[PDB]
């Protein structure tokens, strides 16, 4: 089949698909680095 | 509507905020018209001779509901003199501001125009934006919830359950149905500002999402019960199970979202030794589920609306947030309990 | 192993699943350390092993 | 989200002979059909006639859908042998209607994005007098036919521009002596009055569509097959008072958006009213349902699917 | 199973029947159009 | 029910109108049994047969229900005092037995020494 | 070591091919079932907390591993049905049970009243979706509303009424912690503070009044038969009242007493009806309602002796009821109609059903000590020493017991079946094992009745 | 007015009732012009003839309800002791839902939902002592 | 005080104005410019009599917004006109 | 408390007040974390594309999102229940007179009888 | 009589009525701006007069 | 006219094409979890299920109870006069009027 009269999505877009996997990595190294904070902050606190 | 259309919308998230960051009592006034201005041509759009009968009853029955607003505003000025939104000091200035509050929230004598606006939209994007309204005058309610008199706020809220666990019965018109659910919703809306004025916004929190999902799943066009009944067999099947999920927790039912905003509602009034009001609340919430009941036959049951016409292609609508928001809305019993206080 | 493997995967999910649901809610002992060895019903004085019983 | 502030914009590089052609109503032969081929000259693309599988001719993938599982009892030749009571008779009419409006709405796609002229054979301004022709003798029911101007005042008013070329051809009464002479052998055998009430709901529909200052030429058969004659006549003739001539910010930009999507456009199409002549059956719809997701062909849906294609999981 | 007479009590019209007001008639699928004449339409002067 | 003379053979008279009677009942009789003929003898069937007088019967009960009681008059009143009054009966039989026992716990004791279950 | 294995049954489903699906939602449920008689059961002289509140420990609670016995019987009886229809709605309708499961599980195990609230009503919304949906007669939603429309009516007068104790005496929580509780002072203010915890149970449990209910939700069939013994699961799922008339009003039952008369005839009227009516299923309905309605009378009695055959009585239906619904279940994948008339021929076309035909009707009646001796015979004992009357109406109730068994038996009895042809093989291998799975667990209760009835025994 | 409804309460504790049937006119009568003005907006044919005639149907109908109530509660006072309790008004309750069926040649409705109507009757004089409240504050 | 005792019965007049409807639907746009007129005399005097300064601002922002109003909700009056012979609060097609 | 007091309006999380220390892979975040994956689960029911579990991998979004903003949701949670528990100790320590303590009694109750 | 009609007439005596109350909301007043703001005018007077509130 | 409405049609598996089976469809499926999986929890739950029950972990303290019991009715025998009950948990209260 092939899909025939050009499909909407070709399934590789890398525009999109690329910096969608990228901001999972922004997010997770963000949220690790305010919890080692965090923890050092609770501990000079008290 | 091509750039500028995003911007008339803009303004509408603009006006808001002018009246969530107010101290001054002119200012919600401005805050309010920037509303007014910018809802009708979005009202409008396609120009329909529903349209202009719709936007027509949509600026008279609230224009002037704002201009008795700006009454009690002036009666801050004879009496008590600043102009402050923290308190409203007089009971003759409270009668005629929670009155112009009621002509847009309270609703059990103004909801006349609700059902007739909601239905006369052309589009599902319009349907949004009179649930997401709603927002704006729940901030000045928040603001000066003491002084104002509960004997005639608490009837808002009893009777509007009364009026839209009726007015919802006979109709089959898909806008009309979710125009009664927003009255019933409202009820509940103006029981929690004498009692405790948490979880109040949180009711907003559950509502909004819970009505935006709503829309949302009728991207795909139905204006109907029966326009929503061929969905099942001829279009999408596994669709029609948020669509299911969503108008159980629309009514109070336990292992959905929808039941933890009523959870603290009675919680916070039979704290006041008021046991006789949250029975009536209870029982009337019963006539909700009904409407969402019926709505959910055309999800559970055959009903026969199978048509010659089929659809094949994949359909591709807007659906902003109509992925992330409704696994909000069908489940978050155990995953808020102690957010009550996260919100206020 | 080839044959093993691609037929069943979630015929393994179910037993791991009890072990995965006991250890959780045993654990949740570790939360309650409160009255091991205090009052009178069942405490007993240590002599080889550390706190008792876990 | 649309984009407009972007290069891509409406009215910029159409328009300058780019206009749509219409071959419609001409009799039960397909002499139209020969004439519109010749006349993709001056215009760059040429659509194929709509039959019972014309839907289903892209849709997806390549092949058409076999018999059923397109659309339940459907056929051409069948309704060369109509029966009443339990059958074709409307359900075939409401699929071909259906079918006019979805290939309507991707050459106006085609039309609006890159500006190119189309070509279409029997457009969706034809179909009403298809059907008048059969209801004059006793087929259809006059409560089937309320259903039909249910869907036309619905679907037709959300499209802006109807034809700016038509062509409309007037043969003899004589014109079943030709369907006669044709190579298919199961078109043969058709109702004279008909073919005849066919000529004379024709003559009603192309002054109507003059009214709408819609540019028409009328050809004989002795003035058909002619391609320098034809291309001369559409190229010499100038657009006037037409409702073509519309917005080029805000008129065109609501139109493209609504023949983007194929769901978009079919979905005022289907109607919620019940009919008997439309199959309303729950039961028949279960296993319709079941048979095409089990297909090769669609399967899954949209882009990715299994044993088909399979590029990337991500 | 619930046949088409079943769905036609849930038909668009009043949900429950009407006790007085049975006039209004049912509204259009796709919005309704109105009146599209009852207007002047082009001005005349001698 | 019964009468002085049980009915089993008594009044029958041949006439001309009685005559013509079981002719009637014969012409339905005859009627829904060749019907069940075409369908009890064939190999093709193999099946439990529906048969619209039985479910009929079986409807009689399980619906017709809110179709009927319209007309309530003095009938359903009477039904009621058969069904909502032997309720009250018990009223001032229970509570009678009750109050001749929480007597006797307090003063002049007739409850049984070698008494401990429940 | 309850819930999470119960929860995995959700991706099993999903992630195994077509062709499977009914083998590993069967089998390793009953692996599960078999570790949850191998943990429960040990208790000391009052039953110590399980952990955190969230899912606690059983005190008189041997019903939970009844809903682990029909936790893969509600897969057994509905394979008949289901097999027509498309494979994505069979592993829908199957996620349904488990979602029942994960539901049902957590009303017995945690000790509470707030948080068991809001797992009573939410064993609702997975039954009405079944209901409402795979129903071969109509009138699906003219029981589907009535489902809910009973229920909810009586049950949202808890947050009125479980809330206002919380805010006053203390809190509710652990129910061990529940001793702060101080008697009540009878009062014309309290009548609905009594009324509001009573009404949510008073319909679950069946009586003479409001009992409507039941019969609409059993004669209308769900799936086949197999969602029918989660509907007798059920009518034990409001077994709160075992534990609200204890802790949270021991003073109050002057109250009771108009309850107790009501349930009491609801008992002869409930039963005469049980005898003349067309429907095999209804006449199952009915005789559910009356044998029901014996464990609301022992426990608005209050007596320790009455308790004993209440809890008793709750596992004692739940195995037999069920096991009735099979056998009507049977029938109705053969003949394709309920009707009792209709549906005549035992022994002659069915052999070694006829037997399992007789076990289960006569479990009805007082056997040799299995489980409804030590169920029914108790509660009659304990209403002689509430007052000396009540025999005389209870005696004549055990006549009746006779006359839902023997009836059933006598109009299906008959070795006629001549406008029958079909039910050609009498039951498969899967058909018989339903069956026994239900009664050989009955008669294992013999020998051992101490994890059958144990509120302090 | 409240200080028409707080006249009611001050009466019964007493024995006189001859002032309280007057009281229970303007309660019933008050509340009916509620009804009877939210009842003009069904569009009444031709104007003062008819627009009366709607007026006066609902108005008479509903001052009729208090005023039996007011009787009724004063007779079931007079016969037998006790000064006040729920089942005193629960038999005042049933009289004023009696006259309902008096409206419509029916027999019931009114007769039908006589229950219902001196069940609610009942439950506004529950609330004579402190444990229910309908208003409050803290 | 006393000449506020005029301007708010003034002010009911307008009120009533609103909610009164006969055939006409052009009143009720006029009644919206007379309420706002009648609302814009009683704030003058509170900030005229008794002092302010910074506030006599408001009364001058509010003269903008009136007109806002009695503009944009005036536009939707012609389109009735369009759509319909002439506009009339007894000619409606909405249930 | 719904006003502040002592607490600055209008905040990011709180800042005013930071010791408290977030709960670190809790039972609730786990739950919340659930929410993220069944919204990736779901989104393929809409636009129909071919299995839900081992489909498109932009569920990984879906998830972190879920996460980072539950994470802030849940550190407002354990802040204002802290701040409603320290006003309610100060108000007992500043009065005194509104608590009173009663301990060990001897205090004759009604029994019941059957 | 009674276990399918008196006993069933608590919820359709509770049904037949409330469809009786919906209709005097639904149907009643057939659209015009006219006929709801004629209802506001006596909503402000139960709030001055009716009820005892400033 | 029902158009589409006729499609029910009469199904059993019974024995024809079947042989003899229990599930639907496939001989192979049949035998593997109809016999096999279906009798597995008929000798795990039922046969070694049986083993407990009330049977071997004492079970709320129904056997403790009796060695319990014994040991305290010779020891009060000896010594005092009043056997077991006299006086239930109450020694010297603070008064009751």
């Amino acid at each position: 089949k092939f899909y025939i009269q050009e499909p909407p999505h070709g399934s590789p877009n890398w525009l999109k698909v690329g910096l969608t996997l990228g901001t999972s990595v922004f997010l997770w190294i963000y949220l690790i680095k305010q919890h080692n904070e965090d923890v050092l902050e609770y501990k000079r606190r008290n | 509507n091509p750039i500028i259309f995003i911007i008339i919308l803009l303004t509408i998230m603009l006006g808001t905020i002018i009246v969530m960051i107010s101290s001054h009592w002119l200012l919600v006034w401005i805050g309010f018209e920037m509303n007014m201005l910018a809802i009708i041509p979005i009202m409008m759009k396609n120009h329909n001779p529903r349209a202009t009968e719709a936007s027509t009853k949509y600026f008279l029955t609230q224009s002037t509901a704002s201009m008795l607003l700006m009454m009690a505003v002036i009666i801050n000025l004879m009496f008590s003199g600043q102009w402050t939104v923290m308190k409203l000091f007089n009971p003759m200035a409270s009668m005629l501001m929670t009155m112009a509050l009621a002509m847009k929230l309270g609703m059990a004598p103004f909801h006349f125009w609700v059902p007739e606006v909601t239905q006369g939209i052309p589009l599902s994007s319009g349907l949004i934006l009179l649930t997401w309204q709603k927002l704006a005058p729940m901030s000045v309610l928040y603001q000066i919830f003491p002084s104002i008199n509960l004997n005639l706020i608490l009837t808002l809220s009893v009777l509007s359950i009364l009026i839209g666990g009726w007015g919802g019965l006979n109709q089959t018109q898909l806008r009309k149905i979710m125009a009664y659910s927003s009255i019933a919703h409202m009820g509940w809306m103006t029981a929690v500002l004498p009692y405790n004025p948490t979880m109040t916004l949180l009711n907003l929190i559950i509502y909004i999402i819970m009505t935006s999902t709503m829309f949302t799943m009728f991207m795909a066009n139905s204006t109907t019960t029966t326009l929503s009944l061929s969905h099942t067999w001829n279009k999408t099947p596994i669709m029609t199970v948020l669509i299911l999920a969503t108008l159980l927790s629309m009514g109070g039912l336990p292992p959905l979202s929808g039941f933890m905003p009523k959870w603290m509602i009675i919680q916070e009034m039979t704290k006041n030794n008021s046991i006789i009001l949250p029975t009536f609340m209870a029982i009337t919430a019963l006539l909700n589920l009904y409407f969402y009941m019926r709505l959910t036959y055309s999800t559970t049951l055959t009903m026969f609306p199978s048509t010659n016409n089929m659809k094949m292609k994949w359909q591709f609508p807007l659906m902003k947030k109509m992925t992330f928001l409704p696994t909000m809305v069908v489940l978050s019993t155990m995953m808020l309990p102690l957010t009550p206080m996260l919100s206020v | 192993l080839l044959q093993v493997v691609r037929d069943h995967w979630v015929h393994v999910l179910v037993p791991m699943g009890f072990v995965f649901g006991y250890y959780l809610d045993r654990k949740n002992d570790e939360k309650l350390t409160a009255f091991r060895n205090k009052s009178l019903l069942y405490k007993r004085e240590l002599k080889p092993n550390e706190e008792v019983t876990w | 989200x649309x984009x407009x502030x972007x290069x891509x914009x409406x009215x910029x590089x159409x328009x300058x002979x780019x206009x749509x052609x219409x071959x419609x109503x001409x009799x039960x032969x397909x002499x139209x059909x020969x004439x519109x081929x010749x006349x993709x000259x001056x215009x760059x693309x040429x659509x194929x006639x709509x039959x019972x599988x014309x839907x289903x001719x892209x849709x997806x993938x390549x092949x058409x859908x076999x018999x059923x599982x397109x659309x339940x009892x459907x056929x051409x030749x069948x309704x060369x042998x109509x029966x009443x009571x339990x059958g074709n008779s409307y359900r075939l009419q409401a699929w071909l209607y259906a079918s006019r409006l979805l290939q309507y709405a991707d050459a106006l796609e085609h039309l609006l994005s890159t500006g190119q002229g189309v070509v279409l054979e029997r457009s969706i301004y034809s179909d009403f007098v298809f059907l008048e022709a059969m209801y004059r003798q006793g087929f259809i029911r006059k409560q089937c036919v309320d259903h039909y101007n249910q869907v036309k005042k619905v679907t037709i008013c959300e499209y802006l521009p109807p034809h700016v070329v038509v062509y409309v051809d007037v043969p003899v009464p004589e014109v079943q002596s030709r369907i006669q002479k044709k190579g298919n052998p199961h078109e043969m055998k058709i109702t004279s009055a008909y073919l005849q009430d066919i000529e004379n709901a024709y003559k009603g529909t192309f002054l109507p569509e003059m009214s709408e200052k819609c540019e028409v030429l009328q050809y004989s058969a002795w003035e058909a097959q002619d391609a320098e004659k034809v291309v001369e006549d559409i190229e010499y003739l100038k657009y006037d008072k037409g409702p073509w001539l519309d917005q080029n910010d805000r008129n065109l930009h609501k139109l493209r958006m609504l023949v983007q999507d194929k769901l978009e456009v079919l979905n005022y199409t289907s109607i919620p009213v019940f009919l008997p002549e439309v199959t309303v059956g729950a039961h028949q719809s279960d296993q319709v349902f079941q048979e095409f997701t089990e297909l090769p062909g669609r399967k899954y849906r949209a882009g990715y699917n299994e044993d088909v294609g399979d590029k990337w999981i991500w | 199973q619930p046949d088409v007479e079943w769905a036609e009590q849930y038909g668009g019209a009043v949900m429950y029947p009407t006790k007085e007001t049975a006039h209004w008639k049912p509204p259009p699928w796709n919005d309704v159009d109105p009146p599209k004449d009852t207007l002047v339409s082009n001005l005349t002067l001698n | 029910x019964x009468x002085x003379x049980x009915x089993x053979x008594x009044x029958x008279x041949x006439x001309x109108x009685x005559x013509x009677x079981q002719a009637e009942r014969l012409a339905i009789r005859s009627r829904l049994k060749r019907e069940y003929q075409l369908q009890y003898y064939d190999p093709s069937r193999r099946g439990v047969i529906e048969d619209p007088a039985l479910v009929r019967w079986t409807y009689a009960r399980s619906a017709n229900i809110y179709p009927n009681f319209r007309p309530n008059t003095k009938t359903s009143l009477l039904g009621a005092l058969f069904g909502i009054g032997p309720l009250v009966f018990w009223y001032y039989v229970f509570k009678t037995d009750r109050d001749r026992k929480e007597k006797l716990i307090q003063e002049g004791k007739l409850d049984r020494t070698f008494n401990i279950s429940y | 070591k309850y819930i999470i294995p119960t929860i995995m049954l959700m991706p099993l489903t999903w992630l195994s091919k077509n062709n499977m699906i009914w083998v590993n939602s069967t089998a390793h449920s009953l692996l599960i079932s078999f570790t949850s008689l191998l943990l429960m059961n040990q208790f000391g002289d009052n039953s110590l907390n399980f952990s955190l509140l969230f899912f606690s420990d059983s005190l008189s609670t041997p019903l939970l591993i009844l809903t682990m016995w029909l936790l893969p019987l509600m897969l057994m009886a509905s394979q008949h049905h289901l097999s027509k229809e498309n494979l994505t709605r069979k592993k829908l309708f199957i996620t349904m049970l488990i979602s029942l499961q994960l539901f049902l599980i957590m009303t017995f195990t945690a000790m509470e009243l707030i948080l068991f609230y809001i797992l009573f009503e939410a064993t609702l919304v997975p039954t009405l979706i079944i209901i409402t949906r795979w129903g071969n007669q109509t009138e699906r939603l003219n029981a589907g509303l009535y489902f809910l429309f009973y229920t909810l009516a009586g049950s949202l007068p808890l947050l009125v009424a479980l809330i206002y104790i919380q805010n006053t005496v203390g809190s509710l929580n652990f129910l061990m912690l529940q001793y702060w509780v101080q008697p009540v002072h009878n009062s014309w203010s309290n009548v609905f503070m009594w009324l509001a915890c009573m009404m949510a149970f008073m319909v679950k449990m069946p009586l003479y009044g409001l009992h409507l209910w039941l019969p609409k939700a059993h004669v209308e069939a769900p799936i086949a038969g197999s969602m029918v013994l989660a509907a007798v699961l059920l009518k034990l799922g409001g077994y709160g009242m075992l534990r609200i008339t204890l802790i949270l009003n021991p003073m109050t039952d002057f109250m009771a007493y108009p309850f107790i008369m009501l349930s009491l005839w609801g008992m002869i009227m409930t039963s005469s009806i049980c005898l003349r009516q067309t429907d095999l299923k209804s006449l199952i309905a009915y005789s559910s309602v009356s044998h029901m309605a014996l464990v609301i009378v022992a426990i608005l009695i209050q007596t320790p002796w009455s308790y004993m055959g209440a809890t008793a009585l709750m596992i004692a239906h739940g195995l037999t009821s069920s096991m009735l619904f099979c056998l009507a279940n049977s029938n109705y994948e053969r003949i394709h109609s309920r009707t009792m008339i209709l549906a005549r021929g035992l022994q002659t076309l069915l052999p070694l059903m006829a037997t399992w035909w007789l076990l289960a009707s006569l479990t009805n009646l007082a056997l040799p000590p299995t489980i409804n001796l030590i169920g029914e015979l108790f509660v009659v004992m304990s209403t002689f020493s509430w007052s000396n009357i009540t025999i005389i109406l209870m005696g004549v109730n055990m006549v009746i017991t006779a006359l839902y068994s023997l009836y059933m038996l006598i109009m299906t009895q008959r070795g006629k079946y001549t406008y029958h042809i079909n039910n050609i093989s009498p039951s498969f291998t899967r058909e018989n094992a339903l069956m026994s799975l239900h009664i050989l667990p009955l008669l294992l209760l013999t020998l051992n009745p101490k994890i059958i009835l144990g509120p302090l025994y | 007015a409240k200080t028409v409804l707080r006249q009611y309460w001050d009466i019964p504790e007493g024995t006189e009732c001859h002032r309280k049937t007057y009281a229970t006119t303007s309660i019933g009568g008050a509340a009916g012009l509620v009804v009877s003005a939210y009842s003009v907006a069904l569009k009444t044919p031709t104007s003062f003839l008819e627009g009366v005639a709607r007026t006066g149907r609902y108005t008479f109908t509903a001052a009729a309800i208090g005023a039996i109530f007011g009787l009724t509660s004063c007779i079931s006072a007079q016969v037998r002791e006790k000064p006040d309790d729920p089942l005193n008004y629960l038999i005042g309750g049933c009289a004023g839902g009696l006259i309902l069926g008096a409206r419509t040649r029916s027999y019931g409705i009114g007769a039908a939902a006589c229950a219902y109507m001196g069940l609610t009757a009942a439950l506004v004089k529950m609330g004579q002592l402190e444990g229910w409240q309908v208003f409050a504050e803290p | 005080s006393m000449v506020y005792m005029n301007i708010m019965m003034a002010f009911t007049v307008s009120l009533v104005g609103l909610l009164m409807y006969r055939s006409h639907l052009m009143s009720s746009l006029l009644c919206l410019e007379g309420m706002m007129l009648s609302l814009f005399v009683m704030a003058a005097l509170t900030i005229l009599n008794s002092h302010f300064t910074l506030a006599s601002m408001m009364p001058i922002i509010l003269l903008v917004f009136a007109a806002c109003e009695a503009a944009l909700g005036l536009s939707l009056l012609v389109m009735v006109s369009n759509t319909y012979g002439t506009d009339y609060v007894q000619n409606l097609n909405l249930l | 408390x719904x006003x502040x007091x002592x607490x600055x309006x209008x905040x990011x999380x709180x800042x005013x007040x930071x010791x408290x220390x977030x709960x670190x892979x809790x039972p609730r975040l786990a739950f919340v974390g659930f929410l993220g994956y069944c919204s990736g689960l779901i989104d393929n029911a809409i636009r129909r594309r071919p299995v839900l579990l081992a489909g498109l991998h932009r569920q990984l979004l879906y998830i972190t999102s879920f996460v980072f903003v539950g994470y802030y949701l849940l550190k407002r949670q354990d802040y204002m229940y802290a701040v409603r528990d320290h006003d309610m100790f100060s108000y007992i320590k500043s009065h005194x007179x509104x608590x009173x303590x009663x301990x060990x009694x001897x205090x004759x109750x009604x029994x019941x009888x059957x | 009589l009674l276990d399918l009609i008196w006993l069933e007439a608590i919820l359709p005596k509770t049904i037949s009525l409330a469809q009786m109350k919906a209709s005097t909301l639904v149907t009643n007043q057939k659209g015009l701006i006219k006929l709801y703001f004629l209802s506001f005018l006596i909503t402000i007077l139960i709030s001055m007069i009716l009820f005892n509130f400033h | 006219r029902w158009q589409e409405d006729p499609e029910p049609e009469d199904e059993n598996l019974y024995e024809k094409n079947p042989d003899s089976h229990g599930y639907d469809k496939d001989p192979a499926v049949d035998i593997w979890n109809m016999r096999v999986v279906f009798f597995f929890g008929f000798s795990i739950v039922l046969v070694l299920g049986s083993t407990f029950v009330a049977y071997l972990p004492d079970y709320r303290m129904q056997e403790w109870a009796r060695r319990e019991a014994e040991r305290l009715v010779k020891y009060r025998e000896a010594h005092g006069l009043p056997i077991m009950e006299s006086n239930c948990f109450d020694p010297s209260k603070i008064q009751l009027p």
